[PDB]
């Protein structure tokens, strides 16, 4: 075709998109099966069956936890993230780089999953030492997640380019998002790339006998945390800058919009210790401190829930509805596109308020390495961020292919989205009450079906939940796979602009906007964060390095 | 006109809004700092780093022989050395009187493994190379299941030890 | 006045604070 000359980003963008997608699928396979077992039902000898290459439930579970957590996710962002500031600016983007970009993530992709199909590297999504993977699970998995490096430098030099030619303008509200996004990922990154340099590559590869496993998971929760907001924010500009169009209105607020951005910026990576509030060695006094800057992140979602809410009312009532109520009636919801990340906030709200019991410190303790934290993060990232992506398939992927949704196609995808959101639900009740019974999350429970008991009535919801989610993944296979391979194309489709909306400006917002546009003040304030957060307790570690021997135990 | 209207309440609202969020989070800030300060933080591990080597851990020292694990070390406090290895704990069962301070001194001579007391607020991860340390005080007497709560291997969801409380 | 948008919070705040409480009453009776 003669548009991807003219747009050849529409095509680098779709090879992203599928690619993510395909993970997605291949991991979601082993959901059902692992919301069965949390219901006592074991599956997995039919699974074996269909699959026999899966050797065991933690297999499967690491399979689950890479393909859908670390590569569906990242691809997403890398799509998104992208593309929209570059449709946005009317500029092009270095396409040797972006190409270069993907052919890093298909090469990572592809080494990593090798020892994870041949039961080579079963450590799970974290993989914690002294458990000991074989070296192309690292390798792989390094030049993945450095991928993202590329799209830094891609999106910075968009936005380079465009002050150039602009000086003294403002950067463009969905710009100033990547460009935030982007060099917050940067600082986050840090973490995951000094544990695999210096520790997880010689390791494996016989260069050092041991891995000290304290240094190694502070280096990795470094990453981990801000690796969540680097999922989430691909959707939060989704649900932003796209979605009030969708519903029939407008973005309410510029500056606010901004300003949570911002602030995920500065608060999204000085806060890993979280994640260690049953560590050993790392002082109770630095658990604390990220603590109270945990409950701070919080603030920007927040903020997110108001500012969506009023735009989403604002719609409401543009389209005629009256009352306290009636704005709800009013919104499309014969629109999968809107419905979609609107299904997926509101399960945000029950998922947001088990995060910060999560981050309390003590109360942690209650919760830890219990059923109750994998209720808490599907409602977040396997409920609102997947919804909104699959709500995209219906504006993004006609954007990008010229190819039409069909009437039919749009009521199997509100369906789709219904029965998924459904079943995040159901799990997150079966998971959350599981956990306040004890149940811990990572086993096999079903392999001893008389430990449990008294978790007998939540085990229930994981089964139906099981089932349901069943249902929701093959209908969506089947239309992700009618749109894509459908004969019928229509070039007018892809030469459209995206259904960006408009803005309600007021008289304070430009001086807001202008401190906010100070981009290198901010970064070097969120670098500054990460040393004091971060530094004081790695000089210690670091000091009294301690490695031990690693162990295969599958 | 009705645009600008609305984001001049939309924007004092959201003020409102800020600063509610703001206090209820400095309010669980309090009420945790509340939990610091009294009885129930011992299960908080220390944040001292005492190492120690996880290949001669059986052979020498305080978790070589866990017949000898519970140890007094004060007029109403007791020390027990645990270690958590694949796939089961020692000793098993532990054995400690109600009413007393007990110090867990626990690690590991293989994988990371978890060590949550069903019942408790005891809940905290062993690393090889590191002793994990936490207090309680059992005031009810009878058994207690212990569970291995991180992933160690495919033994992992068969890992648990007891606790005895003895009146 | 942005009515519904309120009512969000409201809902919002109340699904925090029983989340909340419900589990600082929990960690006091394993305590
Ligand atoms: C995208 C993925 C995720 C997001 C987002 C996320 C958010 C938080 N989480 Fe988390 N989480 C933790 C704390 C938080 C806190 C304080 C937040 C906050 O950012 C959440 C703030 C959110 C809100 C305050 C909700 C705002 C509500 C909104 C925005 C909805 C409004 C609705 C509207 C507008 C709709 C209205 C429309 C109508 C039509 C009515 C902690 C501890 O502090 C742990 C460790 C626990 C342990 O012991 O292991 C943890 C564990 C995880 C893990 C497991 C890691 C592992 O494998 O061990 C994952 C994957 C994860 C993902 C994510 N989590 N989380
Ligand atoms: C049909 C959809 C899904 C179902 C039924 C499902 C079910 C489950 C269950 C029951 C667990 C806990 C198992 C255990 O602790 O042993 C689990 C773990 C997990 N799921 Fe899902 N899931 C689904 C989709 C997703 C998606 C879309 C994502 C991310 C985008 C996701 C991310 C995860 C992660 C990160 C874990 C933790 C892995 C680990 O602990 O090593 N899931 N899933
Ligand atoms: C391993 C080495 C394979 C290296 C791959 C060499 C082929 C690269 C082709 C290329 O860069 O084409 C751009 C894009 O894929 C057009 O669709
Ligand atoms: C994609 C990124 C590829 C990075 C590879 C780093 C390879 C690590 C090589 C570093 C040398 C390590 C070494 O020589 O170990 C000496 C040690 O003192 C023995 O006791
Ligand atoms: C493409 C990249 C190739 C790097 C080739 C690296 C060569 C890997 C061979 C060494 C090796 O696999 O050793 C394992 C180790 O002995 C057990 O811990
Ligand atoms: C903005 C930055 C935040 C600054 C204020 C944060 C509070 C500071 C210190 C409290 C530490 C008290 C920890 C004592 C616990 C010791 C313990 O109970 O041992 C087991
Ligand atoms: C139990 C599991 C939880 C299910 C609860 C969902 C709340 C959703 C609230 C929003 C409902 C929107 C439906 C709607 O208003 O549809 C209008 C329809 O088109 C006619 O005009
Ligand atoms: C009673 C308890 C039993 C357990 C729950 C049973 C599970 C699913 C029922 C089927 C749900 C099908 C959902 C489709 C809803 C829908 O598509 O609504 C379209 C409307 O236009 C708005 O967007
Ligand atoms: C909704 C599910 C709520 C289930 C609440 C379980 C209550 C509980 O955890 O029991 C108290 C404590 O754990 C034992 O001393
Ligand atoms: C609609 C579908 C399920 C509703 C919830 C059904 C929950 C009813 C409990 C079923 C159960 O398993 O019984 C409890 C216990 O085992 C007694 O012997
Ligand atoms: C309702 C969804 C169907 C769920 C039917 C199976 C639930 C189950 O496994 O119940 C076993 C029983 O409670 C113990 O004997
Ligand atoms: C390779 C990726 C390079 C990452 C670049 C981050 C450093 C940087 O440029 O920060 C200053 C900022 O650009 C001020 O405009
Ligand atoms: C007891 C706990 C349960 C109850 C929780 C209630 C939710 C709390 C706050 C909602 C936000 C309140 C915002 C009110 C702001 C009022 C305002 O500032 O509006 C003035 C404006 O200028 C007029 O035109
Ligand atoms: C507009 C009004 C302005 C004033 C608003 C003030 C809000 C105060 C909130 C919480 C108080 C903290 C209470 C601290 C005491 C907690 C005691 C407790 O929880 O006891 C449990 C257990 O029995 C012991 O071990
Ligand atoms: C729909 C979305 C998902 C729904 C998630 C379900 C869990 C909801 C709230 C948990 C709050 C904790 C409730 C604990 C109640 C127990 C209690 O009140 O504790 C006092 C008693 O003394 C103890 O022994
Ligand atoms: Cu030891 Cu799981
Ligand atoms: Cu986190």
């Amino acid at each position: 075709s003669r548009v991807y000359e003219a747009y050849p980003e529409k095509k680098a963008t779709l090879y992203f998109l599928v690619l993510g997608f395909l993970a997605l699928i291949v991991g979601s396979l082993f959901g059902p099966f692992q919301a069965l077992n949390y219901g006592n039902v074991d599956a997995y000898p039919l699974l074996k069956r269909l699959l026999p290459f899966v050797q065991s439930y933690y297999q499967g579970l690491t399979l689950h936890g890479v393909l859908n957590a670390i590569v569906f996710t990242q691809l997403f962002a890398q799509a998104i993230m992208v593309y929209l500031p570059a449709r946005e600016l009317n500029m092009r983007p270095n396409m040797g780089l972006m190409w270069l970009s993907w052919w890093m993530a298909f090469i990572g992709l592809v080494v990593a999953a090798l020892p994870l199909l041949a039961n080579e590297a079963t450590v799970l999504y974290t993989f914690y030492p002294p458990l000991k993977g074989h070296w192309a699970f690292y390798l792989g998995a390094s030049v993945f997640v450095l991928s993202t490096w590329v799209s830094i430098y891609i999106v910075l030099d968009l936005w380079r380019r465009w002050k150039a030619a602009n000086p003294g303008k403002v950067t463009p509200l969905v710009t100033y998002m990547a460009v935030v996004f982007w060099l917050m990922w940067f600082l986050a990154s840090l973490g995951l790339v000094l544990e695999a340099v210096l520790f997880l590559l010689p390791w494996s590869f016989g260069l050092v006998e041991g891995v000290d496993p304290l240094v190694a998971r502070t280096l990795f929760w470094w990453t981990g945390h801000p690796i969540v907001y680097f999922w989430l924010l691909p959707a939060y500009a989704i649900i932003y800058t796209i979605l009030p169009k969708q519903a029939g209105g407008k973005l309410v607020s510029d500056p606010m919009a901004r300003l949570a951005f911002l602030l995920f910026l500065l608060l999204s990576t000085p806060v890993g210790f979280h994640h260690q509030f049953a560590d050993p060695g790392i002082d109770p006094t630095w658990k604390m401190i990220h603590s109270v800057l945990t409950l701070f992140v919080a603030v920007p979602s927040l903020m997110t829930a108001f500012t969506v809410a009023a735009s989403l009312e604002f719609a409401g009532r543009l389209r005629g509805g009256r009352g306290l109520f009636g704005w709800i009636r009013a919104l499309p919801w014969d629109n999968p596109a809107f419905v979609a990340p609107v299904l997926g906030l509101l399960g945000f709200i029950p998922g947001g308020a088990g995060g910060i019991v999560n981050a309390s410190f003590t109360l942690d303790y209650v919760v830890h390495n219990t059923a109750w934290v994998p209720g808490h993060f599907h409602l977040q990232v396997a409920s609102l961020v997947t919804l909104t992506a699959m709500g995209s398939l219906y504006w993004l992927l006609p954007n990008l292919t010229g190819k039409p949704i069909s009437d039919a196609q749009r009521r199997l995808g509100l369906a789709v989205v219904w029965l998924w959101f459904l079943g995040m639900m159901i799990m997150a009740v079966g998971l959350h009450w599981a956990g306040l019974l004890n149940v811990p999350r990572r086993a096999y429970i079903a392999q001893v079906p008389d430990a449990y008991p008294h978790a007998a009535v939540p085990m229930v919801f994981n089964v139906l939940a099981g089932i349901v989610l069943l249902v929701a993944l093959l209908l969506f296979i089947y239309g992700l796979f009618s749109v894509l391979l459908s004969r019928e194309r229509k070039p007018e489709l892809a030469e459209a602009p995206l259904p960006f909306a408009e803005v309600i400006s007021g008289p304070e917002d430009r001086r807001l906007v202008l401190a906010m546009d100070r981009i290198g003040f901010w970064f070097a304030v969120a670098a500054i964060l990460v040393v004091l957060a971060y530094g004081p307790t790695l000089v210690q570690l670091f000091g009294h390095l301690n490695p031990v021997p690693g162990w295969r135990l599958w | 006109v009705d645009e600008h209207k609305a984001h001049k309440a939309i924007l004092a609202y959201e003020k409102g809004w800020l600063a509610f969020s703001l206090a209820m989070l400095f309010v669980f800030i309090a009420l945790i700092a509340y939990t610091l300060a009294t009885h129930t933080a011992g299960v908080i591990p220390a944040g001292k780093l005492e190492r120690v080597d996880p290949t001669t851990v059986r052979q020498e020292g305080p978790w070589a022989d866990p017949a000898q694990a519970v140890v007094q070390t004060g007029p109403n406090q007791y020390t027990v050395y645990v270690l958590a290895f694949a796939f089961g704990y020692q000793p098993n069962p532990i054995e400690v009187p109600q009413g007393a301070e007990i110090v867990f001194k626990i690690t590991s001579p293989d994988v990371i493994h978890g060590f949550h007391v069903e019942g408790t607020n005891i809940n905290v991860e062993v690393l090889p190379g590191e002793v994990s340390t936490v207090r309680y005080t059992f005031k009810r007497p009878g058994e207690y299941r212990i569970i291995c709560n991180q992933y160690c291997g495919l033994g992992h969801q068969n890992m648990f030890g007891t606790i005895v409380v003895k009146e | 006045k942005p009515k519904g948008a309120l009512a969000v919070i409201l809902v919002l705040t109340l699904t925090i604070l029983v989340f909340w409480l419900g589990v600082y009453a929990v960690f006091f009776a394993r305590g």
